[PDB]
C-alpha cells in the first residue's frame, strides 16, 4: 500500500496492490486491468527483462572491450550481416528449432502450471520450481538460489525485474543511437564526456 | 481491457483487419509472381 | 498419459484401446464412433501398403547404386517393360484381383463373418475373420498362425501402427523428394551426407 | 482450332517489341540516371520477362498475338483452367465449411443474434483450421445424411 509510487501522491490502480515484484502502481492505460492479461503480461515483462539483460551484455561489453585494444568483436549493428562458418539462414533455422522447443514448453506451462516439470526422457529430472516464470530445478538453479523465504525472492525478484528494465531501456539506447550517431555505443558515451554541454542529441 | 477487446471483435472491425490482411497478401503474390496468366507448376 | 502434445489434454474420445492412441486429432475428425470405426482401418490399409512402398521405392534403388542388381528408379519404374506386358492389360489385371480381394474385405467391415458361409469350397473357412476387424489371420492368412489375438494386441500392433504412422510418412518424403531434386532417394541422402549444412532443402530451393 | 503456339506467333512477337519502343520512347526525355529512368527500365524488363513467360508455358496465341484459353478440358492445357479452378474450389469450400461450423457452433445459444454481430474470436480460431479437410469432413456428412435436412424448415 505504502509502498513508493511512480508518481508520488497519485492514487495507484486497484489491480496493482504491491505483491508482485516491482509493482510501482504503474498502468496509467490499463494494460492490466483484467487479471488474466496481467498474467500474462507479468511474463511478457519477464522474459523482456532477460532478453535485454543478455543484449546489454552482448552489445556493450565487447564494444567496450574491442574500444580498448584486447579483442576484435565488431559492431553489433552490423553484426548480422558477417558470415560465420555457414550461411545465416540456416543458423537462424536452427535457432527456429531449438527455441521453439524451449518457447514450446514455456508456452505449456503458461497456459497450464505444472504439467510439463517432468523430464520427457528420464524421468527422474524433475523441476522444481512453482511459480510460473521461475522454473527451479537443477538446469535452472544450480544450487537453488530461488527456493527462500518471501521478502527474499520478492527483493530477489525485484532485483531481477529493476534490472531488466535497466536493459530494456538500455538496448533501445543502443539501437537508436547507433542510427542518428555514426559510431558505437561508447563514443556516444565518450564524446559527452569530451563537452558534455555540447555534444548531445543536438549535435 | 476486456471491452476494448470486444469492441475489437464487433463484425466491422474485423472486416477492415481480415480484408486489409487479405489486400497484403495478394499484393504481395502478385509483386513476386506478376501476369501469371496460367498455373505452370505440373 | 503422454499425448503428442504434452501441456495438451488428450480429448475425450480418444479414450485409448485402439493401438497407437496418442490422444491426437486436433480438427475433430473423429468425434463420432462410425466415423471413427471406418477411419482406423484406413490408416490399417494405408501404412501397409506405405510400408511395403517405401520398401520397394528404397530396397531397388539401393541395390542398384551398389551395383548388385539393375533397375530403374521407382519415378522411371512407370514406363519399363520387358515382355508381353501392355501397360493396358496389367491396369485391367491388377484392378481384377485387387477388385476382389479389396471388396470381400469391405463385405467384412459392413458384414463380420458374411464371407466365410457359403458354397464355394476348401478356403470357406479361413476367410471368416480373424476376430479383430483390421487383423484378418486365418489359417490361410496366418499360415503361421503366431497369434493369441488379445494379448499382444496391444503390444504388437502398437508396433505395426506405429511402424507404419512412420512408414506413411516416409513415402510422402520421397514423392516431394523426387518432385525437387529430380533424382533417386538414396541419391538424396548421398548428396546431403556429403555435405549437409550446404546440402539442405534451403539449397534445393 | 489453328491457334498457334505463342512462342511462334509473329504477331505476338509483334506485340512485345512496340510496347518495348513505346517504353523506350518515354525514357527518351529524363536523366540516364534519375528516377524516372530507373522505373522506366524496370517495367522494360518485367514486359519482355512477362511476354516470354507467356510464350514458354504453352499458351497459344491467335491472329491477334494475344493469347487464348482452352478451357475445354484438354490435359495438353489443365494449368490454364482446371488446375487453377480445382485450386479455387477447395477454397471455396474452406470458407464455405467453416462459415457453416460456426453458425452451428454458436446455434444452441441463448441468443444467436449477439454472437454474429459480435463475432466470437477464439471460437472462430478452434474452427478456422477445419476447413483444411472440408472435403473429407464433408463427404462423410454426405454419406451420413447430416448435410442435409428434409422437411423441418422455419423456426427449427
Ligand atoms: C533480436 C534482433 C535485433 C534487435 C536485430 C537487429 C538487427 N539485425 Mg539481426 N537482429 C536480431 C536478431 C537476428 N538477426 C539475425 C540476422 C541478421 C542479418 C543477416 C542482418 C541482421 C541485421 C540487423 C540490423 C537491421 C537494422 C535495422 O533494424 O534497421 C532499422 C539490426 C541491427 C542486418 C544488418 O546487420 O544491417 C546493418 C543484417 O544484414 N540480422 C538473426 C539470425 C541469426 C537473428 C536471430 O534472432
Ligand atoms: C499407385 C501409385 C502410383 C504412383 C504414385 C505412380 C506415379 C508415377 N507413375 Mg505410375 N504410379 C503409380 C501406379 C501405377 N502406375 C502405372 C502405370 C504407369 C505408366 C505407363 C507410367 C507411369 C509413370 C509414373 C510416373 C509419372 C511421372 C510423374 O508423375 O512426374 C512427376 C510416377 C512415378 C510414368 C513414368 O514412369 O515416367 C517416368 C509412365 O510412363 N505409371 C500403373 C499401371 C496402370 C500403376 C498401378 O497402380
Ligand atoms: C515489453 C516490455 C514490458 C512489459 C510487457 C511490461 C509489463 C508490465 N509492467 Mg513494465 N516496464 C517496462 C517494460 C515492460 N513492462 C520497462 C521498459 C520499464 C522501465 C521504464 C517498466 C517499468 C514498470 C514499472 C515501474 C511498473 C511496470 C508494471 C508493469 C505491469 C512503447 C513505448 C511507449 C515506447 C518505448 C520505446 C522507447 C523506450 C525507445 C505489466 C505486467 C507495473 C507493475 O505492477 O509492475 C509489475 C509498474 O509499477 N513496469
Ligand atoms: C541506459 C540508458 C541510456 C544511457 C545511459 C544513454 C546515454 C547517452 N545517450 Mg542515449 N538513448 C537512450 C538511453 C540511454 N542513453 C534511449 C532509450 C534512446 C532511444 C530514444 C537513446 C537515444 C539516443 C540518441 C539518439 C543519442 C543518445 C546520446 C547519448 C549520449 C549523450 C546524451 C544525449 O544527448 O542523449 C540524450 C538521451 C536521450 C534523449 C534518450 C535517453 C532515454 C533514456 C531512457 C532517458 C532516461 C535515462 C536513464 C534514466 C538514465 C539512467 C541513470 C543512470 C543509470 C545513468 C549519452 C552517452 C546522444 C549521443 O550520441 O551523444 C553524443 C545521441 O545522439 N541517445
Ligand atoms: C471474377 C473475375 C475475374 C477473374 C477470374 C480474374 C482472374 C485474374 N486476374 Mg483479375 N480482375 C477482375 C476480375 C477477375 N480477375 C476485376 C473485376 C478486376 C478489376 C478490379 C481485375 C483486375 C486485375 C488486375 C489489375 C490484375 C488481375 C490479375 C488476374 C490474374 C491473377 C493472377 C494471380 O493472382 O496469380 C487472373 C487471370 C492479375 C494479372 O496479371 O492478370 C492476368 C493483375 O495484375 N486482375
Ligand atoms: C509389421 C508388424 C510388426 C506386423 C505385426 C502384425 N501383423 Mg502385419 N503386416 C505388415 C507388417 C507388419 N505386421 C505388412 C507390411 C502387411 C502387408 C503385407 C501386413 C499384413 C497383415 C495381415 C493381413 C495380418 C497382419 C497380422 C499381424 C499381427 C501383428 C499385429 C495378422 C493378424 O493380426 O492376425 C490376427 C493379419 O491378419 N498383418
Ligand atoms: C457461411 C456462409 C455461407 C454459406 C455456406 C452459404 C451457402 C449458400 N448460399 Mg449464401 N449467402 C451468405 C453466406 C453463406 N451462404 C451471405 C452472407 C449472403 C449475403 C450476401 C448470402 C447470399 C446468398 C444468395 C443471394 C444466394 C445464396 C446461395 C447459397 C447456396 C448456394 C451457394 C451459393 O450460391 O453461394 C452464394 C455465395 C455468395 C452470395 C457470396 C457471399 C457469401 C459470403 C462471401 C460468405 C460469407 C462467409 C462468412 C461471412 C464467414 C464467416 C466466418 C466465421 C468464422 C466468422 C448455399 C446454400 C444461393 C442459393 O440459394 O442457391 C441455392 C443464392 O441465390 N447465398
Ligand atoms: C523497451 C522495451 C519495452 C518497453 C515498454 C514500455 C516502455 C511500456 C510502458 C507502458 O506499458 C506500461 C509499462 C504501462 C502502460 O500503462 C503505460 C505504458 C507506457 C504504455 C522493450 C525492449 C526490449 C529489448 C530487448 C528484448 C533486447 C534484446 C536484445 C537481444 C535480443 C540481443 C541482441 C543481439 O543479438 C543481436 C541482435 C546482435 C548481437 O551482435 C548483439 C546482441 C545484443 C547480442
Ligand atoms: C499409402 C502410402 C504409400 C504407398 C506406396 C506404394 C504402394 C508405393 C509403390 C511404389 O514404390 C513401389 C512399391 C514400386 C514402384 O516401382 C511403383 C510405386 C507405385 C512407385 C502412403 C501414405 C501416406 C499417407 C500419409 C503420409 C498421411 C498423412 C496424414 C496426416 C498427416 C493426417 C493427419 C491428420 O488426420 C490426422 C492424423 C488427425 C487430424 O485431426 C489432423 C490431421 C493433420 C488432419
Ligand atoms: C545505453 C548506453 C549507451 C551508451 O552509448 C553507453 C552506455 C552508457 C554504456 C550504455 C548503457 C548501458 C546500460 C545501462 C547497460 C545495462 C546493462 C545491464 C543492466 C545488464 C544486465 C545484465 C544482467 C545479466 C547478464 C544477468 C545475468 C544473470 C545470471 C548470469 C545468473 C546466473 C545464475 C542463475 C541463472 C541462477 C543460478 O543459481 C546461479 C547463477 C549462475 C548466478
Ligand atoms: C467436368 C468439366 C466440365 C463440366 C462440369 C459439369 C457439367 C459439372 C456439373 C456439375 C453439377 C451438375 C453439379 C451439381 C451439384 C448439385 C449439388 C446438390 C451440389 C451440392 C453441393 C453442396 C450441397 C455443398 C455444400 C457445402 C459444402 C460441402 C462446402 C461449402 C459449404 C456447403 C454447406 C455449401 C467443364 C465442361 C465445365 C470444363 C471441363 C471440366
Amino acid at each position: 500500500p505504502e509502498r513508493p509510487i511512480w508518481f508520488p501522491g497519485s492514487t495507484p490502480p486497484p489491480w496493482l496492490d504491491g505483491s508482485l515484484p516491482g509493482d510501482f502502481g504503474f498502468d496509467p492505460w490499463g494494460l492490466g486491468s483484467d487479471p488474466e492479461s496481467l498474467r500474462w503480461n507479468v511474463q511478457a515483462e519477464l522474459v523482456h527483462c532477460r532478453w535485454a539483460m543478455l543484449g546489454a551484455a552482448g552489445i556493450f561489453i565487447p564494444e567496450l572491450l574491442t574500444k580498448i585494444g584486447i579483442l576484435n568483436t565488431p559492431s553489433w549493428y552490423t553484426a548480422g550481416e558477417q558470415e560465420y562458418f555457414t550461411d545465416t539462414t540456416t543458423l537462424f533455422i536452427v535457432e527456429l528449432i531449438l527455441i521453439g522447443w524451449a518457447e514450446g514448453r514455456r508456452w505449456a506451462d503458461i497456459i497450464k502450471p505444472g504439467c510439463v516439470n517432468t523430464d520427457p526422457i528420464f524421468p527422474n529430472n524433475k523441476l522444481t520450481g512453482t511459480d510460473v516464470g521461475y522454473p527451479g530445478g537443477l538446469w535452472f538453479d544450480p544450487l537453488g538460489y530461488g527456493t527462500g523465504s518471501p521478502e527474499k525472492l520478492k527483493e530477489l525478484r525485484t532485483k531481477e525485474i529493476k534490472n531488466g528494465r535497466l536493459a530494456m531501456l538500455a538496448v533501445m539506447g543502443a539501437w537508436f543511437q547507433a542510427e542518428y550517431t555514426g559510431t558505437g555505443p561508447i563514443d556516444n558515451l565518450f564524446a559527452h564526456l569530451a563537452d558534455p554541454g555540447h555534444a548531445t542529441i543536438f549535435r | 481491457m476486456r471491452d476494448i477487446k470486444t469492441y475489437l471483435s464487433v463484425a466491422p472491425v474485423l472486416s477492415t483487419l481480415w480484408f486489409g490482411a487479405l489486400a497484403g497478401l495478394l499484393i504481395e503474390i502478385n509483386r513476386l509472381f506478376p501476369d501469371a496468366l496460367s498455373f505452370p507448376f505440373f | 498419459r503422454a499425448t503428442w502434445l504434452p501441456g495438451l489434454d488428450p480429448p475425450a474420445y480418444l479414450d485409448g484401446t485402439l493401438p497407437g492412441d496418442y490422444g491426437f486429432d486436433p480438427l475433430g475428425l473423429g468425434e463420432q464412433p462410425e466415423d471413427l470405426k471406418w477411419y482406423v482401418q484406413a490408416e490399417l490399409v494405408h501404412c501397409r501398403f506405405a510400408m511395403a512402398g517405401v520398401a520397394g521405392i528404397l530396397g531397388t534403388d539401393l541395390i542398384r547404386v551398389s551395383g548388385i542388381g539393375n533397375l530403374p528408379v521407382w519415378f522411371e519404374a512407370g514406363a519399363t517393360k520387358f515382355d508381353f506386358a501392355n501397360t493396358t492389360a496389367l491396369f485391367f489385371v491388377q484392378l481384377l484381383l485387387m477388385g476382389f480381394v479389396e471388396t470381400k474385405r469391405y463385405m467384412d467391415f459392413v458384414s463380420p463373418g458374411s464371407q466365410a458361409k457359403e458354397g464355394t469350397f476348401l478356403g470357406i473357412e479361413a476367410s471368416l475373420e480373424g476376430l479383430q476387424p483390421g487383423y484378418p489371420g486365418g489359417p490361410l492368412f496366418n499360415p503361421m498362425g503366431l497369434a493369441k489375438d488379445i494379448e499382444n494386441a496391444n503390444e504388437v500392433k502398437l508396433k505395426e501402427i506405429k511402424n507404419g504412422r512412420l512408414a506413411m510418412v516416409a513415402m510422402l518424403g520421397f514423392i516431394v523428394q523426387a518432385s525437387v531434386t529430380h533424382a533417386g532417394p538414396i541419391d538424396n541422402l548421398l548428396t546431403h551426407l556429403s555435405d549437409p549444412f550446404n546440402k539442405n532443402i534451403i539449397h534445393a530451393l | 482450332a489453328g491457334l498457334t503456339p505463342c512462342k511462334e506467333s509473329k504477331a505476338f512477337a509483334k506485340r512485345e517489341k512496340q510496347s518495348v519502343k513505346k517504353l523506350n520512347s518515354s525514357l527518351k526525355k529524363y536523366a540516364p540516371d534519375s528516377a524516372p529512368a530507373l522505373a522506366i527500365q524496370a517495367t522494360i524488363d518485367k514486359t519482355k520477362r512477362r511476354f516470354e513467360n507467356y510464350g514458354k508455358f504453352g499458351l497459344l496465341c491467335g491472329s491477334d498475338g494475344l493469347p487464348h484459353l482452352i478451357v475445354s478440358g484438354d490435359q495438353r492445357h489443365w494449368g490454364e483452367f482446371i488446375t487453377p479452378g480445382v485450386l479455387f474450389l477447395y477454397i471455396a469450400g474452406w470458407i464455405g465449411w467453416v462459415g457453416r461450423s460456426y453458425l452451428i457452433a454458436v446455434s444452441g445459444e441463448k441468443k444467436p443474434a449477439m454472437r454474429e454481430i459480435i463475432i466470437d474470436v477464439e471460437l472462430a480460431a478452434r474452427i478456422i483450421p477445419r476447413g483444411f479437410i472440408w472435403p473429407v469432413a464433408a463427404y462423410r456428412e454426405l454419406i451420413n445424411g447430416d448435410l442435409v435436412v428434409d422437411d423441418a424448415d422455419i423456426g427449427y
